[PDB]
């Protein structure tokens, strides 16, 4: 930002103001300077800026310019009154890299001080693909994208990339930080078994004849690819009927008595015992 | 003013031009950080029968 | 050393069986290229471990290839200093002829206090193991009211010790097995925790899992074991050290209302919020201080004094009536093992 | 040097994990916490969650006594220090870090603290490596690398009161954690060419140079390092391997 | 195969992860190149009269 | 990393490395595919390492089938490799990493690229040192050298300072690129020390020059100093000539024979033009 | 130059060639230059007569 500097001859008070600020106490405008400095942001400050501006103005009359030794250079009697917006400072920067694995929740948090309140936060994501640019993370599905803390639930291999947060104050001054997310990926273990639940399946001819009941299948270990399920062996058609869609078996009773359904993914099998009551 | 600035943050020193940079922007601590071997509790419990 | 910038970097070598070990060297037991080269990684699941065992046949071949990885840590130093000014008349006409001795002593005391505070703040900010009391998940959710206030409990201390044991943070003390003096108690504490004066009453009112007093005062085991400087007692696995200048995040918690049962609060932007207080554990080899030109010390003060006279007579003060004294230094730390810095965040009673 | 050290560390860890998996799978005396009768019924919710209890440990001791598994430790009859306790534990149990808080919150038959911390009896008896305390009949040893069956329990829902779960086929299921007692003479390791040890690592390393110069690489620019071994166990008395399957708190 | 690759050209070695790179990607030749002072031909011709 | 196919004749023991769209009808069996400029280690491996890796996964009794050691194709001394794919594209002469110049000087960039499938096309781009600036194609119509291997930016001003990039493409569409930073050094303009008039003196004829007059041009010394706004400080004698100034050009028209002068100024410096009028 | 030579015999007997009938000889080296003062390298480019 550009800071305007006003100087009062009679009180030796130098007032720092926003570019649009002004005074009506007899102070005269002596110049403006960039804070933070564009080329040396962390090597100089407002004191150095004010000293440099004052060095080029007459001590006899600050309105006019002058050269040494007829300029204002004795800073010991100069009081700097700060009335401009405080500098925007990134208190807690993000971790340059975060490493995790699939299925883990990841949280980013940033703390920012200074600036003109209220502050606004906007997160962005850039994929690792070639030519991918930063894109805003929609705050609709993920409300946390509007706040200083961003939470991404159950990250995946597609979540890997660079995450950036842009913080803007009331005056439009922006400060941002970025982090690279690395998601460890491993081969899914081969299916060692299929689990059916519930098993046994209890049916009533009186209650379940229309809609039947469902059995769900899962793979062991957890996170293994169950594959496409099919019925290898139908139940006794005099006792029950069975249909499979995705990972759900629907079984309908026909008459009282026990039967079984064998479900397979082509490599593993699971038997569902079906107990039919009247 | 000749300023060191902050070369590690992309802020070059005044002495370095477009085709120059600091040769040594950090000091390398050559002693690395390592983790110890995990403990074993069941291996000592095993008796040995020669095959 | 000089002429190497302001930063120190160090390598950390990851173990083979670790989830951080991401590499493309993996070839499974059938000879096929696979996405991970760390075998089963940090997994403890029996099923997952079985599927990724490095099984070998009598034919050998290019099967079960693995890779490794390393990490780089870094830290940097920063510049600090302050000063004060005086005139000749403030010395010559003042009643106390020892004024300057007082002022210099106070300047040095302030400098030491500031360095201690900065180190503590950095250690608190660098903690890798952070635990939130109650049901809170961040500073902004730390609340002293509601159905579950964020007050440190016995279970929180238990979980902090559990986490420090899983990540293999070395212990700091040994258990006390008792004495023959009547009314003494045996202490199972093995770690050192730092708290402020404001939390101690809450800890002294703490109950264990069965409603009994969890806090043990030092007199109950001072006979059989050495008492550490600043120690107030022990709870479960921790020996509590009261730090006179422990820091806290004022008004960093959730908004406080009339339901406040008596926990501390601060005004933030004209609104009342709960204060967040730390309980800190500093594990061994967790961090180091970067000493630039400090002669082996973590820090070095440079003091520059000029008294009124010809030493300050100048174009700006032709009379030499003013003097000054300043102090400056450098400081930084390098966090080697952030997980060995554990922290509990909680509200404190009034 | 770093790479070789890491390779050896991985090898030892893998061998330990394989032996532990074999011992867990070979258990003959298996006890299910709560009302569970199989892995799929291990559940952390409901009216009778599958959480290990004091009566479960009592019954495991009963079963080990019925089949006459020899005891491993002798009782501690006390010391003269104040605040010390006597210990009647005679068997050794191995548990993971996940279960220790659950064992510390356990109540005895009268509703009091069943878990005894080592400092209460360290003066009178020797504390074992990794011991965290004792419950009536078992001295508890915490194993850093204790394995478990991720997502091998029942399906978890929003009613989960705070027990660990794993994602299986897109659905959350409760983890199953082992509490293992390794009785004497229960098993033995088959040592093939191990010179009396249960295991032997054979490490072959070839560095770049004339050692690896070959028709396939005349310049010898590449090297390698390999490690191999044989391992096996013989389970003699499967009933002396006692196991309790239970959920663990978060 | 663990390869050195081309770290100076942005191709990380097999051992360096996302958090790491080579600490020493080049050797610094500390003897710098400098230019000699320009010659003077008219200054030697100048006699001096005191002021 | 164009993907290359590999095919293997089991009788001749000949591995033909072809392009992905390529084919062979000689009894060769496809044994797999591999990116030649490898996608992770582009300069640590070659075609040989790719054919050796694809043939290790195939049977030494029937290359069409897969096999494991010790029944795989693993002696490469007996195996030949016949390359029939486009050669890899190679920047033989890269651009300098930084070129430093001064304003008004011509700069020239030049790339040499070997390999690929002829013809090789060229496209020069430029990014400004400005904020959030992106590479943009240099007008190949205005500058005709931006469609060739050698770009020439004549009389580079400060606005020229920025990153130049060339993109060379083969007939297959494979690309390769090189970039150079231009630094355009700038010095404050010298102050005007004088104004020069040419021609001076100005010769006029009443007979020939009465309608159109003649012109005098002004320049500053030293060369490259800002002459500023010129004005007539002193008009000629109106009985001898008239004078008007526009920009840096004075037009003088004769009225009658005889000598006169025009004084031109930029507000700080003056120049007198002598005007000689003949009949 | 690094010269590696393996003559036929036991030194080259292997499952690929059980009889060890072949050998080889290879030579390899590293090279590079650093240009300090490029302006001191002067070059004239011209055509040449047949």
């Amino acid at each position: 930002p550009v800071l305007k500097v006003m100087f009062h001859k009679d009180t030796n008070v130098a007032t720092v103001l926003d570019a649009s600020g002004s005074l009506s106490d007899g102070s005269v405008e002596v110049g403006t300077f960039h804070h933070p400095d564009e080329t040396y942001p962390d090597s100089v400050t407002i004191y150095h800026g004010v000293r440099d501006l004052l060095y080029k103005r007459s001590a006899k009359d600050p309105s006019q310019t002058a050269s040494y030794p007829n300029n204002i250079i004795n800073m010991q009697v100069i009081s700097i009154d700060m009335k401009a917006t405080p500098r925007l400072i990134l208190g807690t920067a993000l971790p340059r890299v975060i490493s995790t694995i699939e299925g883990k929740d990841v949280t980013w948090h940033v703390d920012v001080a200074g600036g003109k309140a209220p502050l606004t936060y906007k997160w962005q994501f850039k994929a690792n693909t070639v030519g991918a640019a930063f894109a805003d993370i929609d705050s609709g599905e993920n409300p946390t994208a509007k706040t200083a803390t961003l939470i991404n639930h159950a990250v995946t291999a597609e979540s890997a990339g660079t995450y950036k947060v842009i913080v803007t104050d009331a005056n439009g001054t922006t400060i941002e930080s970025s982090s690279l997310l690395v998601v460890g990926v491993q081969e899914p273990p081969e299916v060692a078994s299929i689990v059916a639940y519930p098993s046994p399946l209890a049916l009533s001819v009186a209650d379940d004849i229309t809609d039947g009941k469902t059995v769900k299948f899962s793979s062991l270990p957890a996170g293994s690819l169950i594959g496409t399920l099919s019925i290898k062996t139908q139940p006794d058609s005099g006792k029950a009927t069975a249909e499979i869609s995705g990972n759900v078996l629907t079984v309908k009773p026909v008459a009282a008595g026990d039967t079984t359904v064998v479900v397979t993914n082509g490599t593993k099998e699971v038997t569902v015992t079906v107990n039919v009551t009247e | 003013m000749l300023n060191y600035n902050a070369p590690t943050d992309g802020q070059k020193s005044s002495i370095d031009g477009a085709n120059s940079d600091q040769m040594q922007t950090f000091f390398w601590l050559k002693k690395a950080i390592i983790t110890a071997r995990k403990e074993q509790y069941f291996m000592p419990l095993a008796s040995v029968t020669n095959m | 050393p000089k002429h190497y910038g302001k930063t120190i970097k160090v390598y950390e070598y990851v173990p083979l069986l670790d989830d951080r070990n991401i590499n493309d060297q993996g070839i499974d037991a059938s000879g096929a290229t696979i996405v991970n080269g760390n075998l089963y990684g940090s997994s403890k699941d029996i099923g997952n471990i079985t599927s990724k065992l490095p099984l070998l046949t009598e034919n050998g071949g290019r099967v079960n290839r693995v890779g490794f990885t390393r990490i780089a840590r870094e830290g940097s130093i920063h510049k600090f200093g302050f000063f004060y000014e005086f005139t000749q008349e403030s010395i010559d006409f003042d009643s106390d002829d020892g004024l300057m001795e007082h002022l210099s002593r106070e300047l040095m005391n302030g400098a030491t206090q500031i360095t201690e505070a900065v180190l503590q703040k950095d250690l608190l900010a660098a903690a890798g193991t952070v635990l939130y009391a109650g049901a809170a998940t961040s500073d902004a959710t730390i609340t002293g009211e509601g159905s579950t206030p964020s007050v440190v409990s016995y279970k929180n201390l238990m979980r902090l010790d559990q986490i420090l044991t899983e990540n293999r943070t070395p212990t700091q003390t040994t258990i006390i097995t008792g004495s023959r003096m009547i009314d003494t108690k045996v202490i199972g504490a093995t770690r050192v925790m730092y708290v402020g004066s404001e939390l101690v009453p809450e800890l002294k009112a703490m109950k264990d899992l069965f409603g009994n007093k969890a806090f043990i005062e030092t007199q109950h085991y001072a006979d059989a074991g050495t008492i550490m400087n600043g120690e107030v007692g022990s709870i479960d696995k921790f020996r509590i050290i009261q730090v006179p200048e422990m820091l806290h995040w004022a008004g960093a918690g959730a908004q406080a209302t009339g339901a406040n049962p008596g926990y501390r609060t601060s005004m933030v932007s004209g609104q009342e919020h709960y204060d967040v207080y730390p309980m800190l554990v500093v594990g061994d080899d967790s961090f180091t201080s970067i000493g630039f030109q400090t002669d082996g010390k973590s820090l070095k003060f440079t003091v520059m004094t000029k008294m009124p006279g010809k030493e300050t007579a100048d174009r700006n003060d032709p009379y030499g009536e003013t003097g000054f004294s300043s102090i400056k230094w450098y400081y930084g730390i390098l966090v080697k093992r952030p997980e060995r810095l554990a922290l509990i965040k909680t509200v404190a009673p009034l």
